[PDB]
RNA sequence: CCAGCCGUUGCGGUAAUUUCUAUGCUUUUAAAUAUUAUACAUUUAUUUUAUAAAUUUGUUACUAUAUAUUUUUAGUCAAUAAAACUAAUAAUUAUUUUUAUUUGUUUUUAAACACCGUUUGGUAUAUGCAAAUAAAAAAUGACAUUAAUUAUUAAUUAUAUUAUUAUAUUUAUUCAUUUAAGUCAACAAUAUCUAUUUACUGUUUUUGACAACAUGAUAAGGAUUAUAAAUGGUAUUGCAAAUUUUAUAAUCAAAACUAAUUUAUUAUAUUAAAUUAGCAUGUUUAGAUAAAACAAUAAAUUUAGAAGGUAUUGUUGCCCACCAUUCUUUGUAAUAAAGACAACGUGCAGUAAUUAAUGUAUUUAUAAAAAUAUAUUUUUUUUUUUU
């Protein structure tokens, strides 16, 4: 203990064990005048020796899910209902138009969105998913800074359906959300970004 | 302005220290590797 | 940096660029923000903000009559996605399942001798394959409700008069529910610090709850009286 | 250079004579010079290193029924991980000194009987009294190491002491079970610990630890002891206050230019 | 800090210093001022 | 300021190359009064619609003693050119006539008339400081 | 504070070079106004070099047939009229539709001060080398 | 920063506890002042005498084939190979060198390197003369009359490849604006028991916040303390709280550039209402030069950890010689010496300091100094225990 090699998870362990013991253990244990440490100091005493999977939350009436995606800290921001559709006919549409025309049927951004499902093995023929803007409202959607938002947002939504597939998508980085953020307005830089004035020198 | 010279690189804090560990290098395709554990299996 | 309590204890200081708590150095843990052992700390256990958020509309549409509009306002509105869509019966012709399907579900269900499972109904567990699939896992799948793709212009007709029909509620009316009522006062207080107002607008509802409670009490024992064998007043 | 004149502050009733004495200077080249620390009532005991003084029947009173120290102090760091408060190293840090109060004591025996060679028969009631004599010296700090050591070394043993060895001991050399019997016996007789084995354990354990290095036992004489150890246990300067920091003074507005607070996530992360 | 002086009714430094309340303490009602109601004055106005 | 031209310079700080917002330039400096396009010559730095009456300093409201120059925002009319009456207009150094009339200048505002920055700059007013930074310049050589 | 240094007085007798220069400037004011509003109008009154961009589609099309037919035929006396100005043809050509919206869409027309080169501008050097004595926004010629 | 002061560090920089004043005030009471006299070490001390010592001596080494760029950072230039052996080192601490002997200048290039110097010419190393640091002394300067000292070393002074992690990295550049003064005090009218109070009159002595001096006080500026929520600073930037003793300077409509500290719009379509910008077309072309690592996407040509300062908030630090007045003073050597001292001009000699310094010797010269020859560290360090 004093030569200090414990980490922060076990002075929870400890510390659960000392809240346990009664007063009536201490002068039980003070007697021996060791022994109460013993106890206090199980769980590291021996450890000097030696993926989450959440329940799933479906909506039991209408079999649909939801979740929450955000990318440039919060000016994109999209969630994803999802639903099986029986027919092996449904599809993914995003503010009342099929992705293709919102992400006006270019590859590498629609493409983004399939990952989720395939990354868990799912076929999306059988899913239908409709993505809300819920972030500063943009007349196009054509920037992956914004298909992650929504790849983002699909991840989180099958998992809220599907318990286990938490497990493939998270080893895949898909549920993980990015802390990138670009730098807010500035009036010090020129541009506002990140070039700042001119200086000459006498 | 700086009127100083440009710092290297290294003293530059990491580009991309936001960008969560699980995204570099991106681990794509999780859904094969239970398909290539069996066919492996099988000829072994 | 500061206790790991619920953050809405926290004031953003001022002058002193740190951390204080509204509570006089008390710190609530946790479990006082939640019902007892809720998961994840929650109202419910059942869903997220968001979850909880859309999961309300599509519950609230379910209810929604040409009635439920009039008189109240943006509140009055349905589910701005449930409704457009219902709006498209241009697409809304339900595809029905393409032949290459009920095809390849006839080969498997039939010939290979085989059931064909929905992926909500797989048994994606390795474990708990006797868990079962989730109640609903037979839900029709049709193409006016869900997904919700709708119509453009309708769309901006919809979301301009949600802007502009805000102000338009008549609460004064002669219900019976928990928006009835033949006045209805709205105070704004207004403080420069939340935790200020949050607990002055605590104060004034046991304020107002008292003198609200005897005041209409007074009238229901005079209502009482009004009416019954040998009570006369509305003679 | 026209050198600017500032009239001293009287005292007030809202300045305290002691305040501007200290809050105040005329001299105004010592003025913008830098921060002054100074303790005041409690923390001022552990940087002074003294309890509170047997003043009156109240201090008495408050220093009998103490308790186990060693115990208080591993509970007021351990509760560190309850919801009221975090965990604090300058608590911490206070647990460190109340197990090794005695440490300085103990680095002492490990030293007497596992670096002095034919200390004599440590069995002998002579030698384990100057042991426990000087053992009262090292803990209560009335003699530094070095002088305790070498009180020990050259104690008053035995008349011809060189010979008598000569016969038992033949490279001078001799062995220490006889000796660390002795050693461990002392915290026995002198009340140094609460716990019983911690005397035993602490000079076993700082053995065996040293029973590795490279010439285990001997010590360069510079370096036998505490002396001025062996037997042991680019933006950060214009942005030293952005990362997560604990402000043992919080920074004012005026201090710091544009820095908001430091529980302020800047850049968030989507927390479910 | 000059010939300017600070206005005591706007001011946090002076209305949140310990000589009156902090922004933080349960903010309640210090002292009901019955004034008007227990040694009134009667109404002599200037214009007739 | 650094060369005070007026009372307002011990005051009023250049503040650096400040940018201002559009038309809401501190001081009126109708540098460009006079940038003659012939094409726009009734609509340039004149009334939007030639249906507007005339402003108020072509006009007199009640019984003066006299104006010693009649304000530079007043337009010329013919009853200006004709009559020949001494017509001034403030300007630097002291004050500036129109001594020569023409019905070139009937219907324009005296804005229009006068040229704010005379071509010929005074080697007198500007110290040897500033004087020798027009040589640099070339407005001023040597 | 670099303290505020005055400027010395105006000089003397500086005001009589004032009144003076203001003056005989203003007079001077006519005469370029003289010339330049000449300039503009006999401008107006002169042909152009055809607006239009005879690379692009419509324009390559041989004079015979295309658009050229049309502009031969429907509006030719027009087109004179209005003197080929790059403002007017592209209005009056828009008004006859019967090449449908393929005046902005399609049809691509030289820059400005190529469009105001007067008839008979053969030689490039021409459209930069416009008199100076005139001041009138590079509507003259 | 002048007068003055002075035992003495040092004071005087328009707020002097240091001059001058006046006044008071202080004293331990034969006054101040100026001139003299008034006690080395010896146990260890770096610049100029030693002479208790074994020396002097030593014949070996290396040159022919054509055919034709080595050495240097760098042009000059130009046959190219080489010089190794052994002395001894044997008898007392002594007895008084003091005019004697002694300390790296060395014939012969028909011999080279080396070195200065160019078309090469030299010169190229103990046969004379030549004491000289290595206790013997008394505050630096200085010829032994000058100046009041001088000298000195351990604080402090950011990059020299040590065993979770990246600079090489585009996107830019012609930018300006200010006017024509005015503070010396307070006064219900409707609906409450009536006031003409309606129209409440009493004659005049000062000079800071200013156009001027007048203490405080928060900024700009990146360079070595986050892996499970942060990339902008204190030394200070015009108007701020104790120094006053010429003076109204403040936005109002219509109004004139000289200013370091600034995105201006570059060729399908172009002025609608408070007045708003006509000459600069010339290969997005000089030299200078500007700003990113943050919700985006560049992750390496490579890093703690040893080092110095004549400065003393410290390299924009001091210093140094020649080059003038001076003054002083002589032992009068081009063009006296020494000391004083602040100009201008010329460098930039020194602080490992732009080829390390010091010393000595030879030579060279605007001047600090430079080249060659030896010691040397008051220069910083780079480190094989028989392959």
């Amino acid at each position: 203990f004093s030569r200090r090699k414990f980490n922060r998870e076990d002075v929870r362990v400890m510390f659960e064990n000392y809240n346990l013991m009664s007063k009536a253990t201490l002068e039980a244990d003070s007697t021996d005048s060791y022994s109460h440490f013993y106890t206090v100091l199980h769980d590291f005493s021996r450890k000097v020796a030696g993926v989450r999977i959440d329940p799933a939350e479906v909506d039991p009436e209408t079999g649909i899910a939801v979740g929450h995606g955000r990318a440039d800290g919060q000016k994109y921001m999209f969630t994803a209902l999802i639903r099986e559709n029986r027919d092996h006919n449904g599809s993914v549409t995003l503010l009342g138009k099929p992705l293709s025309v919102a992400f006006d049927d270019k590859s590498w951004l629609m493409e983004m969105v399939l990952m989720p499902f395939d990354e868990a093995k799912l076929d999306f023929r059988d899913f239908d998913v409709n993505l809300i803007s819920e972030g500063k409202a943009m007349p196009s959607f054509a920037n992956e800074i914004a298909a992650f938002a929504c790849r983002m947002a699909v991840a989180n939504a099958i998992t809220k359906l599907l318990p286990l597939a938490r497990i493939p998508l998270k080893k895949a980085g898909l549920l993980s959300v990015d802390r990138r953020r670009e730098p807010g307005q500035f009036p010090g830089f020129v541009d506002g970004k990140k070039n700042k004035r001119k200086f000459a020198k006498r | 302005r700086r009127g100083k010279p440009r710092p290297r690189a290294g003293m530059f804090p990491e580009k991309y220290r936001r960008v969560p560990t699980l995204l570099k290098p991106q681990q794509g395709g999780q859904q094969y590797f239970n398909e290539f554990l069996i066919r492996s299996a099988n000829d072994a | 940096v500061r206790p790991d309590v619920p953050e809405d204890q926290y004031v953003d200081s001022w002058y002193v660029c740190t951390s204080m708590t509204h509570h006089l150095g008390d710190f609530r843990p946790w479990s006082a923000s939640a019902p007892a052992n809720a998961y994840r700390f929650r109202p419910y256990n059942e869903f997220d903000s968001k979850g909880r958020e859309y999961v309300e509309h599509l519950r609230k549409y379910s209810r929604y009559t040409p009635q439920a509009s009039r008189g109240k306002g943006a509140n009055g509105f349905p589910f701005r996605e449930a409704f457009l869509t219902k709006m498209n019966t241009a697409e809304t012709a339900a595809v029905n399942p393409t032949r290459e399907t009920v095809m390849t579900r006839a080969v498997a269900e039939r010939l290979h001798h085989a059931r064909v499972l929905s992926p909500l109904e797989v048994q994606r567990d390795v474990g708990r394959l006797e868990e079962p699939l989730p109640c609903a896992g037979k839900i029709p799948a049709e193409r006016s409700t869900f997904p919700f793709r709708w119509n453009t212009e309708d769309w901006y007709e919809y979301e301009v008069a949600k802007a502009r029909n805000k102000r338009f509620v008549f609460e004064n009316t002669n219900d019976n529910g928990v928006c009835a009522s033949e006045v209805t006062y709205r105070i704004v207080l207004e403080g420069f610090w939340d935790h200020h107002v949050m607990k002055l607008a605590d104060d004034v509802v046991m304020f107002l709850k008292d003198v609200g409670r005897q005041v209409v009490d007074e009238k229901l024992k005079s209502v009482r009286a009004s009416l019954e064998s040998l009570s006369s007043g509305g003679a | 250079a026209k050198r600017r004149v500032i009239v001293p502050i009287q005292p007030t009733p809202g300045y305290p004579a002691h305040f501007i004495k200290t809050s105040f200077t005329t001299d105004p080249l010592k003025e913008k010079q830098k921060a002054r620390f100074s303790s005041g009532g409690d923390a001022m005991r552990e940087v002074q290193d003294i309890p509170k003084r047997l003043e009156g029947q109240r201090s008495r009173a408050e220093l009998t029924s103490r308790g186990d120290e060693d115990f208080a102090a591993l509970i007021e760091f351990i509760q560190g991980a309850s919801y009221d408060q975090l965990i604090s190293g300058r608590r911490f840090r206070k647990v460190y000194e109340k197990l090794s109060e005695n440490d300085d004591m103990f680095v002492w025996l490990c030293h007497t009987a596992m670096a002095v060679l034919n200390p004599g028969d440590m069995r002998s009631r002579l030698i384990h009294n100057h042991l426990k004599a000087l053992a009262e010296a090292v803990a209560s700090g009335e003699m530094t190491q070095r002088t305790a050591f070498r009180f020990f070394e050259s104690a008053v043993r035995s008349p011809a002491y060189r010979e008598i060895a000569a016969r038992q001991l033949e490279t001078g050399t001799a062995t220490r079970l006889a000796g660390l019997a002795a050693a461990a016996d002392v915290m026995r007789e002198m009340g140094l610990t609460r716990r019983p084995m911690s005397s035993y354990f602490e000079l076993y354990q700082r053995i065996v630890e040293r029973s590795e290095a490279m010439t285990p036992w001997g010590f360069p004489p510079l370096f036998q002891f505490e002396e001025r150890k062996f037997f042991s246990r680019i933006f950060s300067p214009h942005t030293i206050l952005q990362g997560r920091r604990i402000f043992w003074i919080p920074p004012t507005w005026n201090r710091a230019g544009r820095f908001i607070g430091p529980h302020i996530n800047l850049y968030p992360g989507l927390t479910p | 800090l000059g010939y300017t002086p600070i206005n005591p009714d706007t001011s946090p430094m002076l209305m949140y210093s310990q000589c009156h309340w902090h922004y933080n303490l349960p903010q309640g009602m210090e002292r009901p001022s019955s004034v008007n109601r227990s040694l009134p004055a009667p109404y002599q106005p200037h214009h007739s | 300021l650094k060369i005070a031209k007026s009372t307002f310079g011990f005051y009023l700080a250049r503040r650096g190359q400040r940018k201002f917002p559009f038309h809401r330039r501190p001081h009126i400096k109708n540098t460009q009064a006079m940038n003659l396009n012939a094409p726009y010559f009734w609509s340039y730095m004149t009334a939007k619609s030639q249906s507007f009456f005339l402003p108020e300093e072509n006009y007199i409201t009640g019984d003066w003693t006299g104006k010693f120059f009649v304000s530079k925002r007043q337009v010329y009319t013919l009853q200006h050119a004709t009559s020949g009456g001494k017509v001034r207009v403030k300007s630097f150094p002291s004050v500036f006539e129109l001594n020569s009339p023409s019905r070139w200048n009937v219907g324009k505002e005296m804005n229009t008339l006068t040229k704010p920055r005379m071509d010929l700059i005074d080697d007198q007013m500007l110290t040897k400081k500033q004087r020798l930074d027009y040589v640099k310049a070339g407005l001023l050589p040597k | 504070w670099a303290k505020p240094k005055k400027r010395p007085k105006v000089g003397p007798g500086f005001h009589e070079k004032a009144q003076k220069w203001r003056d005989e400037y203003l007079l001077d004011r006519h005469r370029v106004l003289a010339d330049s509003l000449r300039a503009y109008v006999d401008f107006s009154s002169t042909k152009r070099v055809e607006p239009w961009d005879t690379r692009f589609a419509p324009f390559d099309r041989v004079e015979k047939d295309g658009v050229y037919i049309l502009t031969r035929y429907l509006m030719d006396d027009k087109l004179q009229l209005c003197n080929y100005h790059h403002r007017p043809v592209k209005r009056m050509l828009c008004n006859v539709g019967l090449m449908g919206p393929q005046v902005t869409t399609t049809a691509r027309w030289k820059p400005y001060r190529f469009a105001t080169n007067p008839a008979n501008t053969t030689r490039a050097e021409r459209t930069f080398t416009k008199d100076k004595t005139v001041f009138t926004g590079y509507h003259h010629d």
